């Protein structure tokens, strides 16, 4: 039974060999079909990409990449909370868990963010999100 | 929501 549990961790799985598309379009494609489905989904990245384990992190990201390119107002606001963005800003950040963290998993996160800023402008927590990150010298 | 991390 797929639920947003099993797919993403069907998407996320540090044994695939290669991105598994039909779960993470899956995921992308299920979140919405409930009215709680984004909280939810945004619970789940948030943790998923925060592993230790490079690979789930990057298959997390890319999930969450994923998702935000389709169209989904309510989504796209989970993700636009700070209630979301912390959770990203705590990979990226020495305080919290930046000096444990890959760049290529930091260097994503810090590239996505801001090609939010770019493609999502309504989403104006995202864009203060990336200043204090540039002001904080997180952002080079 | 809550407030922006602080780093």
């Amino acid at each position: 039974p797929e639920t947003l549990e099993a797919r993403i961790n069907r998407a996320t799985n540090p044994l695939n060999k290669e991105l598994d598309w039909a779960s993470i379009n899956g995921f992308c494609e299920q979140l919405n079909e409930d009215f709680e489905g984004p909280p939810l989904a945004t619970r789940l990245l948030a943790h998923k990409i925060q592993s230790p384990q490079e690979w789930e992190a990057i298959q997390a990201l890319t999930v969450l990449e994923t998702c935000m390119k389709s169209c989904g107002k309510r989504f796209h606001d989970e993700v636009g909370k700070f209630r979301f963005l912390n959770e990203l800003i705590k990979v990226v950040s020495p305080k919290y868990l930046g000096s444990r963290t890959s760049e290529k998993v930091k260097n994503k996160i810090l590239e996505l963010l801001y090609s939010w800023t770019v493609g999502l402008p309504e989403e104006v927590k995202i864009a203060e999100a990336y200043q204090m990150l540039k002001k904080q010298g997180i952002v080079k | 929501d809550e407030d922006l991390l602080h780093i």
